[PDB]
């Protein structure tokens, strides 16, 4: 790019703009607009101890028709610098290397075709098929059943889902309102020519292309201080998953696709160390993308501290650890009596010893 | 012949090291983590047992190359495994889940062209997805398991063929999920003869662990050499030069091993599996003669495995 134009695109909240300036033609879905741009943007590729990653992002979109899919494959066809635009039966792969591979009507196809994708989505190889796979996807009975489960509504394997790294459902739920608002802004598309007037005016798709070219060119590295906080997350997303049997199946391939979410923001934001403002974007759209489918109580913990083995404890050490926690002694004394009204113990008349009932 | 003297004496120096085989454990795999029993069992699959010849008995020759199972959910280190042993073994063979007839243009007689099987001869060969194939196929596969050999009597065409090579297959469970049951079949549905010609079965269950879950995180975050080049002529050597031989101290242990394990149930085809594997130990530790350590080791192996 000018360096100017690359400040015309660095202006505050530029990230939303960026999201927002992919297809503005149909209102809502930024969560998928993200999910494009880091798309087109891509992970880092790396072949550490003989074995080769991918950092390609492989997106699968399913919705009931008339979700505006077709139109946003088509867009992202136009914007891609390499890009492949393909139906179900219309077929490619190797024509899109180092490009985008757009792909409809994903569960209209012979399953003998489906066999073969699965080595181009394990390893981008056939020759070779380093390619971003972007497939469109329906409901086998037209209309989204929530009662059935996904495998089942989608008529795909679940390994063939588990290697595709985001999954977007979009259903047509009738809403009064938002209804009112897509029919109002079609009709200014219409009218208009244009798109409605939002807070800020989209970036041309050439700059956006050549602003995808330039990041593309930075490989950031990962450090080491974020790796713990990563396993404690991902540990956290596989128990969840483990805990709900609809979830997917969260192996080695959902903690290589938060990696490669992050590294690709990294290369949006343009540094060459992952932050951990990245990392926790990732978390989010992998979340948003799942959900789509009293003084008295301190002291009376303070004492019960000090019940290791015993059944009597002193008063002094007692008064001593609740003026040390930052309390004062009429609290401490406010907290002994009104624990003492429940039966819970019996005070010593002197004041030396408490016996705990 | 391929080897110069100092080669010679860095293996002797190497196999005299009594960790040698825990180690060459250690060097199959780098990428695969807490599968030790496994690189085990691919390590003596390599050694393999020595081959002899019955003519004198009027027996056929029986089979000494051995074969290994493995069955569990997808997406697990099963493919890249397979991979694994398909690049570093010469003449290995990847299929996924035969002999044929190609007519001759010039002199229009009907010629015969080989298999990957065939093709793959004294090699190994590696299927992925075993439960997912034909069960015509799975017919074939039978004699070749059993007798090496291959037969076809089909349009007039009468053939053998050899078929020296050993089978590393994949599969997964039916449930897609380990049930809860009690018999393999109940969770793969595999007939009685197939298992049965297998000498080792080894499982893959993902365990729901949380500290194997930070093992595998971590291994993956975080994801020798003087060994594995070593290793491939190391393997060459102890194929071309050494072969054990069975003593009567293993016989009476094998005898005793047979007689406890018929207990449990027992077939005949296990034990000869269990003399493959202790001379595969044998071969090991470069020992002319198998001893009682073999056969040990042989049979804590196999009980680990039944256990599992």
């Amino acid at each position: 790019l000018t360096r100017e134009e690359l400040r015309q695109i660095a202006e505050e909240d530029f990230y939303e703009k960026l999201a927002a300036s992919i297809a503005p033609e149909i209102y809502g879905h930024e969560d998928v607009k993200k999910a494009l741009l880091l798309l087109l943007v891509g992970g880092v590729d790396q072949s550490p101890r003989g074995m080769k990653i991918r950092g390609n992002i492989n997106i699968c979109l399913m919705g009931d028709p008339g979700v505006a899919k077709s139109q946003l494959l088509s867009y992202i066809d136009r914007l891609a610098p390499r890009s492949q635009y393909t139906t179900g039966r219309g077929s490619a792969l190797v024509l899109a290397d180092q490009g985008v591979c757009c792909i409809d009507e994903f569960d209209k196809m012979a399953e003998a075709d489906r066999t073969a994708i699965h080595e181009v989505m394990e390893q981008q190889t056939i020759l070779n098929a380093r390619c971003s796979i972007l497939a469109a996807a329906n409901p086998a009975y037209g209309r989204y059943n929530p009662r059935r489960s996904l495998e089942q509504n989608i008529q795909l394997p679940a390994a063939l889902l588990s290697r595709f790294d985001l999954l977007w459902l979009i259903q047509d739920r009738p809403d009064r309102d938002n209804d009112l608002r897509l029919a109002q802004h079609i009709t200014y598309v219409h009218q208009h020519s244009r798109q409605p007037p939002s807070q800020f005016e989209p970036l041309d798709m050439k700059l956006m292309r050549r602003y995808i070219a330039m990041c593309r060119e930075k490989q950031p590295m990962v450090p080491e201080s974020l790796a713990d906080y990563i396993t404690a997350a991902y540990v956290e997303m596989r128990r969840e998953a483990w805990a709900s049997k609809d979830a997917t199946y969260t192996s080695a391939r959902t903690l290589l696709a938060i990696l490669r979410l992050s590294t690709a923001l990294a290369r949006l934001r343009m540094v060459d160390v992952v932050e951990k403002e990245d990392v926790n974007e990732a978390i989010r759209l992998m979340e948003m993308s799942k959900d789509s489918l009293r003084p008295a109580d301190v002291i009376f913990a303070t004492v019960r501290e000090l019940v290791s083995g015993g059944r009597s404890v002193r008063f002094s050490e007692a008064e001593q650890r609740c003026v040390s926690r930052g309390f004062t002694p009429a609290q401490f004394q406010a907290a002994l009596d009104e624990y003492e009204e429940l039966n819970v113990w019996q005070v010593n008349a002197s004041r030396t010893r408490i016996t705990f009932v | 012949k391929l080897f110069s003297e100092k080669r010679v004496e860095l293996l002797k120096e190497l196999s005299r090291k009594p960790d040698i085989y825990e180690r060459l454990a250690s060097a199959l795999a780098p990428s695969i983590y807490e599968h030790e029993d496994i690189k085990k069992g691919i390590l003596l699959q390599l050694f393999g047992g020595t081959r002899k010849d019955f003519s004198h008995t009027g027996r056929g020759k029986f089979r000494a190359e051995i074969n290994i199972l493995l069955c569990g959910d997808p997406g697990t280190s099963k493919s890249q495994l397979l991979q694994y042993v398909y690049n570093l073994v010469p003449r290995g063979q990847y299929t996924s889940g035969t002999a044929y007839v190609m007519k001759d243009p010039e002199t229009r007689q009907l010629v015969l062209q080989t298999g990957a099987l065939v093709l793959s001869d004294n090699g190994i060969c590696c299927i992925d997805e075993f439960d997912k194939m034909n069960e015509s196929t799975r017919s074939v596969l039978h004699e070749v398991m059993e007798q090496q050999t291959l037969s076809i009597a089909k349009a007039g065409i009468i053939c053998q063929l050899n078929a020296r090579t050993s089978v590393l297959a994949a599969a997964n469970p039916i449930e897609s999920q380990w049930n809860p049951k009690k018999t393999t079949i109940e969770n793969i549905q595999l007939p009685h003869t197939l298992l049965s010609r297998f000498d080792l079965i080894f499982l893959m269950l993902d365990p729901q662990d949380e500290a194997y879950d930070r093992r595998l995180a971590h291994h993956l975050v975080a994801l020798e050499l003087l060994d594995m080049a070593v290793l491939k002529d190391y393997i060459a050597y102890a194929h071309s030069t050494i072969m054990p031989r069975l003593s009567e101290e293993a016989s009476q242990a094998l005898i005793e091993a047979y007689v406890d394990m018929r207990k449990i149930g027992a077939y005949p085809r296990q034990l000869e599996s269990l003399i493959r594997l202790a001379e595969a130990h044998a071969k090991v530790r470069l020992s002319n003669k198998v001893e009682a350590i073999d056969v040990e080791e042989a049979k804590r192996l196999h009980r680990e495995a039944l256990k599992q």
